[PDB]
Formats: structure tokens, C-alpha cells, sequence
């Protein structure tokens, strides 16, 4: 039960979104960032993906290499995703007021959720030997890990996670579980997702899985199907007590964290549903809070028909029982302004959580015309938020949670609150 | 430990596997242990540490020359005394018939004391017997007096005809068989009870 | 029959129990095992009857050069009515600056 | 083949045309696998999902 | 910039794909003709060549027929087209998991537009590219065709079939077709022509343009191969005319008014004429060889005799709905299984063949008069007292017959068993079968390989008994439950409860406790231990009672 | 754990030749290569884990090894498979990408190519032993190249410390579905000659 605090977020998202305050000016705005498929890489897709509508990051495609000491015929040989870990990890250093070269020789750890790019694939003829002796490392899940620890001089543990879409919140469960048993001094906690090859897009294309405009409609009751894209985000950690001692700034504040699996048995009893309801009942129960305290939840919410009715329920069956009157849980997903973004799924809902507590307000889902009708709302317990609501520092601590889904089974949820914010 | 000692009782060895071929092959495997480590032990560990799956087969014998004979059957597939074989299904069907003592006077009478002088060693055999078979008949004594005791020791004729005393000693070896599959985890679907036999089948 | 078989007394309940058993009744076998000296001990695991599971067909055992084209020459035609041999060749962007130079 | 090689043969046959060929509305098990029987299978692993 | 690959082009073709018999067209500088090539994997093989003759995948004859008219037009932008002289030998085929080389070329001959166009198959080893098919070209076709006909006057005097039995008909002349070339939907026969309903005949590349005809040229070869017998396929067509590609319903006609050809045309779903065929002819290639061209390799095929030892338990008997019939060799046997089944509440009636006294009250019938017509009137005397039959168990005494008849003689010991059994079969069946009984030959000692000593040889009579219902009374259940010769047989009970579980027909033994039964079952049969065996030189052979062309291979 | 005692008390070494029966493609470029490879990881009993066997060929060989070592460390710890599901188990895998669809000479069957994402896909590896085991804790995959075992050992005994979990299952697999690892360290000349790791000798 030490508060786990985040020191910085650097980010890469869909839109030309740099920074925490780009993304916040598009959710407070109500756009969304999904478009047309990305000119000036390698892409011979043919007739395949005409129509499809996905999150790109325009501009992925370049890198500066002299800046981190790297060769140019190196910096071509990485995957994308290691490019957008380094980038990101450097501005999270920039914004938590770390000089990164007084980071050198820390006991920080690193936990990375990356998954295998296919980046070497793209090449038509074998390349030349000087590529050939750096596609090893530069193209391996491991390494990912690794070369962030070698730039930044770090020595302690390096690791990269894979769980699909779940891989930052498992990534950001094992780095608050580190800082807590008192392995590491700082943790380094994250991940990146990079189509460099257009085989996802064309496995659910194929299937007719994608939503016809590639909008994800969070909770709404046209719930047409999924929508992919892009991103990379890096969160830094400390514990609470040692940020007040050195007087980093904090941003959020995490409380407590967990992780399961929906198992296997007959779809009768629900068994996506009951996961669901012990993830939130033991996320609470390790940071020590209860269930009247939250205020909002950012949720999976990424428009599956059947898919988004069965969170709704579990939240109905768990915070929507124990409300304060008239405090009703609000719901909504940063998924409907940005897409899903995969890996980093997490990230992205944290960065929204960090700047609603900033601005004491609280963004409207896009596309929601109507609240799905595969869940009973009749008792006002729970809402979808439609239009913006303030959300003022006062005598309740401000809470919010966050849950994260996904088809290997792997669900999970956070606890975050206010920085402590004492006066100057 | 301070491991007991023992005569030779039987030890029922349980096999399963998910195809015919498997079980085979899985005898072939065990038949280098059993001719190695005690019989009870690997019995004992083959009833926990193993799961049941669709294809059965049981290997019954007093010692190791004679479960290894019966393992040797299985392998080669040839039938043997001590070996069953079969495929399982999951439905539970099962019900449980009930008989009074005196119809064993219609025919073949001494068949019917022999029938309760073979299952008087069952007192030997089985813990859960003798506790169960001691608990009604210390139960009856109290109604017919001492009798029932001696008679419940020695389960001559009587049993076979109908008699007080022989209706007493049916009744309690009834019930206390009854106690005995139901240690076995054997839960009857229906019960029988052919004439004076009906107040042991209710 | 339960109580009634062969003359050990006890192989009478445990053979049909054991036909029970097999015929899909779930017996608990721990009365049998009841007052001996039981141990657990370690055993052999499950034979898998295993058969071929892969993407491609097993390779041919037949000797042959790694890489025999040469660059410029190339690859031979079989066209059926022709009157003389021919042969073509496509050189791709990294190779032509690899021959040309 | 000294013993146990009984009604034994050499040929080219296709016996699944054999049981087909003409007409026959119930099994032979001399021919053909004598039986099916009660099992059951899962849903596939991410299936039940999507 | 930091990437593997340099950035395609904003703007680019279309790039639809090659026909896939056809391919890449070549490039060769001087040459005069143009040619063309394509090589087919494992993977791809399978899925053009849609037909199988005698399980061996083969090329349609429509596709050859679209490959050629494919590789005419190729770069001319006309919509009508005549293809005349077309020649088609042999059979295009590809062994299982086997590459195919596919080559074709296009000469202009100078007689005005006049091109030839050329199709040529695989070779490898001693083998080298062979012609697999030829046709001459004309465009500008420049000629009217008929006004509107209407589709529903094509049926009318023409019986209709069932598209399930179309296609049975087929799999009876070698032939079995993939979903893709499954075209047909209605179709009419009778006489010397017929018509049918095609759907959308979207073979690979097909959905959408030409290459839906490779399916509507090869539905009149199913409809036209329809009104011969034995196995047929195409050799020629003398003209072959299109316009446009095919829309997605046709009406086919095809006449055979010559002497042994045929003549056909297509219709749209408006009544507006797309091609026309004239002399399509199967007949050349009438009765061409299955033994060159079946799949299948040689083998060892052998009846082995398997335990029941899973699931061996008898079963219940279904109720006593009706009678069962008991006739045997020994009067007393009879009783006792009469008897025997009396005691479970199942009715049964004894019988004796009347050279047997009649010793225990069972009726006698008149086997040995090797009759079905006395036999028949036997039987049919108990349908007049009310008898209903469940089924009929007929049990052999085994090699009793020799010490009570005192003489040696295993033919006539064959032969006498024979006429009586098929009397009593037939005798039986013949006043019945409507009610569908079960009939049970219960032989001794005629199941070879098991245990019990040597089969008698005078049993054999029953096994081809048994063998022969199966094929000749499709209706009927029956098994053949093969005794121990010197064991106590078994209860009746055990008899009836392990024959109930066969549904349809099967052959069962017992030997001691076991049941057992026969499957057959096979495996490879080296003959290159021929091709190393030597026959000794110091011997004499004889080879015996063959006709000429046994005789001439044998001796060879 | 028996024979890798019985080859190492021997004084035995395990590094042979270059695995036929996988579809490789590789000339001159592993000629006189030695290496220590899994001969029959190509087979596999897709009926008794409920598979068809359209998925078993989908699958990377790690994914059918995990699956199998899983039920093998289960019956020697004494645990019936039945008696695990619904536990609070936690899946701790060390896995790495195969390479095993990029051996395909030819496109893929209709079936199998809407097969080969969860039977490829790193992270699907855990939770595949969590689908068929029904375990309900945790299911993550980890990467970090050699050291991949001892990191999930790691996290695994962090996690049973501090409560998250009743058991952990901890591991890994590596096999070699192509060529390419070989070849690259046979190019950088890394490999001993004679395919030995001489672990500390001059």
C-alpha cells in the first residue's frame, strides 16, 4: 500500500499528438484522428484495403540519429517501435524535471510492452552486409528493453512484456509490484505499437471485424465493430515518499493494481463478465479503497456488438451498487476520439485521467447517440458522459479507474487519484 | 514412518487413457515399477495422482508376480482373471435391488449361507464394514437380546430362512453393505425391495 | 452382484465395483487403501500417440548447387517451337550497382 | 505368412468406391469403422469472443 | 528519412492478375508468334484442376476449352469471337502434390486475321513437353442472331430430373466435381435432346468476367456426357462462337440429332443468344482406359479378426413384438434355444428339416427338396395361423455329419450343405420381407486365422450365403456368428444381445469368452522382391487350367 | 529430469546434426554446422488437448511444447489437471517470435490462415495454457533473449510472496523453426567449429 506516483508522461498518438496538453486539446474539442492509409511506406497492398480507415502516426518514418549516437545505417536497421520508446523516454525525462544524464548509473527499472513488428519483412531483395549485421538486435522483442537501459545508462532490471492489448497495464502492474518490494529506486514503464507491414489490418478487414467508418462508438447502440491504430507512451514512476523527499513534481497518483485471466468454460455463465467483476473487487482491495469513492471509470469501451455490454454489466454489478445519492459512476473511453492503440491502451487512458484532474473536468464521448441496449441502465447508477462535467478539488479525494481487455483472456484495472498538492 | 506391517490383501490397480492404443502403452510403461516399489503404494498413488479419462481398465491381485501377469494382459491385449476393460459414459442410471431373507428356502438353500459365510470376511477386509455392520447390531440386540451377536458371527442357514433371528441378520448385512457403497461413493438413483426386504430398501 | 465372486472375499466388492467403475460410475478407491502402510511413489506419464503436424512437406533428399545462376546470363527458356536457345534476366536496384561496376 | 494371415489378397482396390458403388443405406462393418460414440469438444480459444 | 524500403508511387495500375492456365506472356525479341507461361505448385494444382476421374485430379474439358479461347483474345479489345478445328487429345492430369508446367503460343498464319493457338503440357526425365490442345481464331464474327426466345418454352415436353441423381449419374462414369464446377440447378431430359438451369459459374477469377465461361462450357459437358453410358469425355468441337461474357443465370440446350455428335447453345436470362458449339464430340473418346489413370497403388489387403474387448456387454433384446425362428441341424439345440428365449419373455418356434424326426414338437419343413416353392409354402403356412417374425436363426451342426453318415467326401460335404440353406433363405424371405426380419447364419468352425483348429472346408457354402445377401437385400439386417466346433456354445441370449448391436450387417466369432470381429484392412506389398527373387534352374514348373491370355503372361 | 541425470552422470554431450524432415531450404550456407536440436518436435497428439488438427499445424512448435511439458509438470507434482481448474494459478512464459509461417513455399489453405494469429502471436502463449488448463490468475509472456527463465522465476516468486497468486507455472521453450539464428552467428563466425561450448576450459 505505498502510492506509487507518476513523475512524467512522454507520448506518440494518432492526430499529431506530442504531448499530454495535444491530446487533451482534442478530447476537450470532441475530434477524432482516424483516416486514410499511410503514403511513403514500402506498402504493394493492392485492392485489398481500399476503404479501410485506420489511427496512423504520419511521419514515423523518420528519426533523428545523431542525436541518441546511432549511425544512420543503424538507425534503418531498428524497428519503429524501439525509435518511438527512445524518442518517448527522453521527453518523460524532459517534463519530470530529471537531467538524463544524472539518471546514469540509477537502479531504474525498465518494463516495456512491445510485440514483434515485422519491420525486415519489407524488404524485396536481401539487403547489403552493413544492414544485414544490425537487423539482429535492432528487429528482437527483447532488445526493446535493453537499448533503452544502455542509452540512459540504467542498471536496473530490464524487461519486455508481451499480453496483446493488456501488454501497459501488465508492463505498469509489474513496475508498481517492483517499486513496492523496494527492487528498483525509479521505474520506467510503457510501450509502443507500429504497423510496419499491413497484415493486421488485412486479418480483420478479411473478417469484416473493422467498423464500416473505422469508428470505435464506445458504448453506443450502433456498435458497427473495431478500429486499429498506432501509438507509443512512457509513464515514469517513484514512490510517493521519495518524490516528496527530492521534490519531483507529481502528476496522478497510483493506488493499487491487478491482473487475470477469464479462463474457459461454457459462455452461459458468462465467464468475460465474472473476470471482470474479481479484477475490480481485487484492484480496490489492494490499494485499500472502497467502492463509494471513485468517481469515474475510462473503459475498454472499444464498440465490440456484444463486447462493450458485458464491462457495462460488470460495472453495473460492482461500483454500481454502492454510489453515494446522486454521485452516479460516469463512464466514457478516449478510444472513441483516438481508436483502440493496441498495446498502449492504458497509456492513453492515463494521459486523459492526468489532464481531467489538471482542468478539474471531465470529456465527452464522441458518437455516443444512444447507450447500448445489451445492458440495463434503469437504475441511474451508472452514465454515459455525453456532454463535459466539472470536477473541482474539494472534501472528497477525486478517484477514477481504468480497464483494460482482450482476447487472450488478459483483463485488468488501476486506481488513480489527486497529486497530495500541498500550498506553496 | 514407522511403516506397518501386513498379510497379502488385494490391491486394485486402476489404469485410464483417452484411446485403446494409450492404455496399452501406459501398461507396458508400469510394469517395470510394480516389479520394483510395494503394490499399496503405487495403487495408492494411481487413485490420486492421475486423472480419469474415458477408457478404463482395473487390475485386481494379492502380490507383485500376479499384477504384473495381469498388466502383461493388458499389454498384449488378451483376456486374464483379475482384468476389466471398458469405455465409460457419464450419464449416472444406477439403482440398487434389496432381498429378505426366507426366499433362499425355495431352492439351493446352502448357496444362501454361503453367500453371507463369504461376506462375514469382508469384516477382515474393510474398515467401514465392521463399524457400520457393529452399529446395527448392537442396535438389534437391544429388541431380540443376545442372540443376534452370536448369529451376526456365525450366519448360518437362518439367513436363508424365515425366521426372526434370520430376518434380524438380514436386515443388518443389507444395511451395513448399504454403508459400505456408500463409503465407496456409490449413491443409488432408485432403490428395490423385494418382499420383507422393503423396510432395508426404504 | 456385490457381495458374491471368487474365493479371495474381498476380490467379490472390488470386481464389481471395478465394472462399475469402468461402465462410468466415479468409485472413490480410498477404502481399499484404508490402515495399510500407503505411500505416494512417482510413476510413469501419459504415452501420446503422436502423428505429423507441420506447414510444409518433409524435404528431398537430393543433392544440388546453392546458387547457380550466373548474373547477366541467367535463366534458360524452354519455349517448344523455338529454333535456338534463349535466356533472360531481371536485375533489381542493389544488384544492378553490384554488377555494374 | 505361416499363420494368421486368413482371407488374404493382393490387388487394386478403392474400397471407398467399393461401399459406394450400387447402392447401400446401412453400414457393414467389415468395410467400415463400426461406430460413434459420447464426447465433446471447446469452443476454440479466442472464437467464443469474436 | 530512416527506412528499409524507398516509397512507392502515388499513382499506379490497377494489376489484375494473369488467367491462371495462361500466365505471364514472354518478352523474347525477334520472335514472330507470341507465347506465354505458367507453373503450378502443389498448392495451386488441386485448385484448378476442379474434376476427378477415378479419384486422379484432371483438367476440365471446358477449361481447356476457356484456356484456349483466353489465350486468342488476349490483346484485342473484340467482344465476339469464333474459334473453329478445336482438337483436344488425352487427358491432362497431375498425380497428387506433383508441379505442372502449362506453356501455349499464338502464330498468325497471314491468311487475313486467321491466328493458331497452341496448348502444351508437362514433361520431366525422359519425358518432354507433349500438345495437350489446338483451336484456329477469327474475330469480327459480323453476322445477326435470333430475336427473344422464351426460357419457359424450353421445358415443356421434357420429363425434369433431380440435380442429386444428375450428379450420381456422373460419380457412375468415373466423375466427381468440386463445389465450383457444381453449375447445374434444373435440368430436363428425354429422347435426343435435353435443357437445364446454370447459376452464376464462378470458377477461380470467375465472379466477375470471361472466365465464368470455363464453368458454362463445362456444364454442357456434364449435360452432353448425361444421355450415353459408360465412361466418355471430349476430343473435338469444329465450331465454337461467343459474344460477351455470360450473365449470371443461362439456359442451356444440347441436341444429339447427328450420327454420334452433339450441338448446343447458351441463352441469357432475357432470351438473347451468348454462344453457340457445333460438333462436340465424346464418342473418339469412348471407353478410353481407367487402369492408366486411377490413383490407387498395389497392396496386401487382408480380413483380420479383432477383439470386442471395449464395449463387449450384450444389451438388451428389443421386446417381444415379434417371434423368433429357431431352425437347426439337431432338434434338441432348437428346444433348447427356444426354451432359452422363453424364459426372458421373447416368443420363439422350433423347426426341423424333415430328415430329422420330429422328437420334441417342432414344426418340420421340406429342406433337402432344394425348392424355394415347397419351402415357401411352409413358411407361409405359419403367416396364415398369425405368425409375425422378428427374425430367423439357422445353426449348423459343423463336421458331426462325417462319423454319422460313416464316408469322406469334403466337395459333397460343400455341395449338400449349399441347395439346403438357399432354400430355407430364400423360403424364408420370400413370405416376410416386408416385415423386415433379421437373419442370423450361425456356421461353426468356418472363421479362419482365430483359434478352435483348421475351418472345415464344407462350411464355406455359408460365408458366400452371407456375403451374398448383404450386396442382393440392401433392406435387411443379418450377421454371421461363427462358433467354436468342439466349445458348449453359448446362451441364446448372449447370441441375440451381441447381433442386435450391429446395426445393418456383420461378421462376428466367438473362441473361448471372447467375441471377435472381421475387418478388412491392407498394406504395402513390395513386388521388387520379384525383381530380386530368382526361380531355381535345377526344377520343373507347371502351371495348370489357365485360357490363353493367362496362359501367355504366366508362362512370360 | 531421469534422463537428463542418466546423459550428464554419463559424461555424455547432446550436439548433433542438422534436423531433416522440417521443410528447410538451406544450401551450402550450414554446411558441417553442428548444433543441439529436439528431433520429432514436427509430431504431436492433437486429439487429446481437444485440438482439430487444422490448429495443430497453426501452431508454433513452442506453443505445442509449453503445452506439453504444462501437463507433465502437473502429473509429477502430484495434481490432478481436473483438480487445478478454477485456481487462482498464474502463467509466467518465456517465449520468443519462431519465425515458423515464413517456411511456407506456397499461400495457405483457407482454414489455416484464419488459424495463424493466436497460433504465432507471442502473447497468446499464455494464455492459451490458461485457456486449457482453466487457470484464472494471471497469464503474461516475457522477453529478455538467454536470461528469459530466470525472469519469469523472478516475477514468479515475487508474485506467490506477496499473495497474488495460490501457484505460479514458470519456463520457457526455444525451438528453431528456421535456419536464420544459425546461419547469422556461422556468418559473424561466433559458433565453435566443432559445436561445443567447452564451458570454462582453456
Amino acid at each position: 500500500q505505498e502510492p506509487i506516483a507518476v513523475l512524467g508522461i512522454g507520448c506518440r498518438f494518432p492526430g499529431g499528438v506530442r504531448s499530454p496538453e495535444d491530446l487533451w486539446d482534442l478530447v476537450d474539442s470532441g475530434g477524432d484522428a482516424v483516416g486514410g492509409l499511410p503514403a511513403g511506406r514500402g506498402w504493394q497492398a493492392g485492392s485489398a484495403l481500399d476503404g479501410v480507415n485506420a489511427g496512423f502516426i504520419h511521419g514515423v518514418e523518420e528519426f533523428d540519429p545523431y542525436f541518441f549516437g546511432l549511425d544512420p545505417v543503424e538507425a534503418a536497421a531498428m524497428d519503429p517501435q524501439q525509435r518511438l520508446l527512445l524518442e518517448t523516454t527522453w521527453e518523460a525525462f524532459e517534463r519530470a524535471g530529471i537531467d538524463p544524464v544524472a539518471a546514469r548509473g540509477s537502479r531504474t527499472a525498465v518494463y516495456a510492452g512491445v510485440q514483434f513488428g515485422g519491420y525486415p519483412l519489407l524488404m524485396r531483395e536481401a539487403p547489403p552486409p552493413q544492414v544485414l549485421d544490425h537487423l539482429g538486435l535492432g528487429n528482437s522483442v527483447g532488445a526493446a528493453s535493453g537499448r533503452l537501459a544502455y542509452q540512459f545508462g540504467l542498471l536496473g532490471g530490464a524487461v519486455t512484456v508481451d499480453t496483446q492489448c493488456t501488454s501497459s497495464i501488465v508492463a505498469l502492474h509489474l513496475a508498481v509490484k517492483a517499486l513496492r518490494n523496494g527492487e528498483c529506486a525509479l521505474a520506467l514503464a510503457g510501450g509502443a505499437c507500429v504497423m510496419s507491414l499491413p497484415t493486421v489490418l488485412m486479418d480483420f478487414h478479411r473478417r469484416s471485424l473493422l467498423a464500416p467508418d473505422g469508428r470505435s462508438k464506445s458504448f453506443a447502440a450502433a456498435a458497427d465493430g473495431v478500429s486499429l491504430a498506432e501509438g507509443a507512451g512512457m509513464l515514469l514512476l517513484e514512490r510517493l515518499s521519495d518524490a516528496r523527499r527530492n521534490g519531483h513534481p507529481v502528476m496522478a497518483v497510483i493506488r493499487g493494481t491487478a491482473i487475470n485471466q477469464d479462463g474457459a468454460t461454457n459462455g452461459i455463465i458468462s465467464p468475460s463478465g465474472r473476470a471482470q467483476e474479481r479484477v475490480i473487487r481485487a484492484a480496490l482491495a489492494d490499494g485499500r479503497v472502497t467502492a463509494d469513492s471513485v468517481d469515474a471509470v475510462e473503459g475498454h469501451g472499444v464498440g465490440a456488438t456484444l463486447g462493450d455490454g458485458v464491462e457495462v454489466t460488470s460495472l453495473l454489478s460492482t461500483y454500481g451498487q454502492e454510489r453515494p445519492a446522486g454521485r452516479p459512476l460516469l463512464l466514457g473511453s478516449v478510444k472513441s476520439n483516438i481508436g483502440h492503440t493496441q498495446t498502449v491502451g492504458a497509456v492513453a487512458g492515463i494521459v486523459k485521467l492526468v489532464m481531467a484532474l489538471r482542468n478539474e473536468r471531465l470529456p465527452r464521448t464522441v458518437h455516443v447517440d444512444g447507450p447500448t441496449p445489451h445492458a440495463d441502465w434503469s437504475s441511474g447508477t451508472v452514465r454515459l458522459l455525453t456532454e463535459p462535467e466539472p470536477w473541482r478539488r474539494g472534501e472528497r479525494v477525486r478517484r477514477a479507474g481504468l480497464t483494460c481487455l482482450t482476447l487472450s483472456g488478459t483483463n485488468g484495472h488501476l486506481i488513480l487519484e489527486e497529486p497530495p498538492a500541498d500550498e506553496p | 514412518a514407522a511403516r506397518p506391517a501386513n498379510p497379502e490383501r488385494t490391491v486394485p490397480l486402476v489404469l485410464s487413457a483417452k484411446s485403446p492404443t494409450a492404455l496399452r502403452e501406459q501398461a507396458e510403461r508400469l510394469r517395470a515399477t510394480i516389479t520394483a516399489a510395494e503394490p499399496v503404494d503405487v495403487g495408492h498413488s494411481l487413485h490420486t495422482t492421475r486423472s480419469s479419462f474415458r477408457h478404463r481398465a482395473v487390475v485386481l491381485g494379492t502380490g507383485r508376480e500376479e499384477l504384473a501377469a495381469g498388466l502383461d494382459a493388458l499389454a498384449g491385449d488378451r483376456t486374464a482373471d483379475g482384468l476389466v476393460r471398458g469405455v465409460a459414459r457419464a450419464q449416472g442410471q444406477t439403482a440398487l435391488l434389496f432381498g429378505g431373507a426366507g426366499d433362499g428356502t425355495s431352492g439351493d438353500r446352502p448357496a444362501d449361507a454361503e453367500g453371507p459365510r463369504t461376506a462375514r470376511g469382508l469384516y477382515e477386509a474393510f474398515p467401514a464394514f465392521a463399524e457400520a455392520l457393529d452399529e446395527v447390531t448392537e442396535h438389534l440386540a437391544g429388541l431380540l437380546g443376545p442372540e443376534v451377536r452370536a448369529a451376526v458371527r456365525e450366519p448360518g442357514p437362518a439367513c436363508a430362512e424365515p425366521t426372526v433371528v434370520g430376518q434380524a441378520v438380514a436386515f443388518a448385512l443389507n444395511t451395513a453393505l448399504h454403508r459400505l457403497l456408500t463409503a465407496f461413493a456409490v449413491r443409488p438413483d432408485a432403490t428395490l425391495g423385494h418382499g420383507a426386504g422393503e423396510v432395508a430398501a426404504a | 452382484s456385490v457381495p458374491g465372486g471368487g474365493r479371495p472375499p474381498g476380490q467379490a466388492l472390488l470386481s464389481a465395483l471395478g465394472e462399475l467403475h469402468t461402465d462410468g460410475v466415479a468409485i472413490d478407491w480410498s477404502q481399499a487403501f484404508e490402515g495399510r502402510g500407503a505411500r505416494r511413489v512417482d510413476l510413469p506419464t501419459y504415452p501420446y500417440q503422436k502423428v505429423r503436424c507441420w506447414l510444409v512437406p518433409p524435404e528431398p533428399q537430393v543433392s544440388v548447387v546453392a546458387a547457380p545462376p550466373h548474373p547477366l546470363l541467367g535463366t534458360a527458356l524452354d519455349l517448344v517451337d523455338a529454333t535456338g536457345q534463349s535466356f533472360t534476366q531481371q536485375l533489381t536496384p542493389g544488384q544492378v550497382a553490384g554488377v555494374f561496376g | 505368412e505361416a499363420d494368421g494371415s486368413g482371407e488374404a489378397g493382393l490387388a487394386r482396390v478403392d474400397w471407398d468406391r467399393y461401399l459406394t458403388a450400387g447402392h447401400r443405406p446401412l453400414p457393414y462393418t467389415v468395410l467400415e469403422t463400426r461406430a460413434s460414440y459420447d464426447e465433446e469438444k471447446a469452443p476454440g480459444f479466442g472464437q467464443n469472443r469474436m | 528519412r530512416c527506412w528499409l524500403v524507398p516509397p512507392e508511387p502515388q499513382v499506379s495500375v490497377v494489376a489484375a492478375p494473369p488467367h491462371p492456365l495462361l500466365g505471364t506472356a514472354l518478352d523474347l525479341v525477334d520472335a514472330t508468334g507470341q507465347s506465354f507461361t505458367q507453373q503450378l505448385t502443389p498448392g495451386q494444382v488441386a485448385g484448378v484442376f476442379g474434376q476427378q476421374l477415378y479419384g486422379t485430379p484432371v483438367l476440365p474439358a471446358g477449361a481447356r476449352l476457356e484456356w484456349l479461347l483466353a489465350a486468342a483474345r488476349h490483346g484485342s479489345p473484340d467482344s465476339a469471337w469464333t474459334l473453329t478445328g478445336i482438337r483436344l487429345p488425352g487427358t491432362v492430369s497431375a498425380a497428387s502434390g506433383t508441379p505442372v508446367a502449362l506453356q501455349t503460343s499464338r502464330e498468325d498464319s497471314g491468311d487475313g486475321h486467321r491466328v493458331r493457338a497452341f496448348v502444351k503440357g508437362p514433361g520431366t526425365g525422359g519425358g518432354r513437353w507433349a500438345e495437350r490442345g489446338g483451336a484456329t481464331v477469327v474475330p469480327a464474327v459480323t453476322r445477326p442472331a435470333p430475336d427473344r426466345v422464351d426460357p419457359e418454352s424450353l421445358p415443356e415436353g421434357l420429363a425434369e430430373l433431380d440435380v442429386a441423381e444428375v450428379y450420381r449419374r456422373l460419380w457412375r462414369q468415373g466423375s466427381d466435381y468440386a463445389e465450383p464446377l457444381r453449375v447445374l440447378r434444373r435440368v430436363w431430359l428425354g429422347g435426343d435432346e435435353a435443357v437445364a438451369l446454370v447459376g452464376t459459374a464462378d470458377v477461380p477469377t470467375g465472379p466477375s468476367g470471361w472466365s465464368r465461361w470455363a464453368a458454362v462450357l463445362e456444364a454442357a459437358v456434364q449435360l452432353a456426357a448425361l444421355s450415353g453410358s459408360g465412361p466418355r469425355t471430349p476430343v473435338s468441337v469444329d465450331r465454337l462462337e461467343v459474344s460477351g461474357p455470360p450473365s449470371e443465370v443461362v439456359w442451356l440446350r444440347v441436341r444429339h440429332g447427328a450420327d454420334g455428335a452433339a450441338d448446343a447453345v447458351v441463352l441469357s436470362g432475357e432470351g438473347v443468344r451468348l454462344a453457340a458449339v457445333q460438333g462436340l464430340r465424346l464418342r473418339p473418346m469412348a471407353g478410353r482406359e481407367p487402369a492408366g489413370l486411377a490413383e490407387a497403388p498395389l497392396e496386401r489387403h487382408e480380413v483380420v479378426w479383432h477383439a470386442l474387448a471395449e464395449d463387449g456387454r450384450p444389451g438388451a433384446i428389443g421386446g417381444g413384438t415379434g417371434s423368433w425362428l429357431v431352425f437347426s441341424d439337431d432338434p434338441e439345440r432348437a428346444a433348447a434355444w427356444c426354451d432359452e428365449l422363453a424364459l426372458f419373455g421373447v416368443p420363439a418356434v422350433a423347426l426341423a428339416g424333415e430328415d430329422a424326426e420330429g422328437r420334441d414338437g417342432t414344426e418340420t419343413v421340406p429342406v433337402g427338396t432344394g425348392d424355394p416353392d415347397v419351402v415357401g409354402k411352409t413358411f407361409a403356412e405359419l403367416r396364415e395361423r398369425g405368425v409375425t417374425v422378428a427374425g430367423l436363426l439357422v445353426h449348423d451342426a459343423g463336421d458331426a455329419r462325417e462319423p454319422a453318415s460313416g464316408a469322406d467326401d469334403p466337395l459333397d460335404a460343400a455341395c449338400r450343405r449349399g441347395g439346403r440353406t438357399l432354400a430355407l433363405v430364400r423360403g424364408f424371405l420370400q413370405e416376410y420381407a416386408e416385415q423386415t426380419p433379421r437373419i442370423v447364419l450361425c456356421s461353426a468352425g468356418a472363421a479362419a486365422g482365430l483359434a478352435g483348429g483348421p475351418p472345415h472346408p464344407a462350411q464355406a457354402p455359408l460365408t458366400a450365403l452371407f456375403t451374398s445377401l448383404v450386396w442382393e437385400h440392401p433392406e435387411l439386417p443379418c450377421a454371421q456368428v461363427d462358433l467354436d466346433p468342439a466349445e458348449d456354445p453359448p446362451t441364446v441370449v448372449s447370441l441375440l444381445g451381441q447381433v442386435m448391436r450391429l446395426p445393418g450387417a456383420g461378421r462376428l466369432a466367438v473362441r473361448g469368452g471372447r467375441w471377435f470381429e472381421a475387418r478388412l484392412e491392407r498394406r504395402p506389398a513390395p513386388a521388387d522382391r520379384g525383381e530380386r527373387l530368382a526361380l531355381r534352374p535345377d526344377a520343373t514348373y507347371l502351371v495348370a487350367g489357365g485360357d490363353t491370355r493367362h496362359a501367355a503372361a504366366a508362362l512370360e
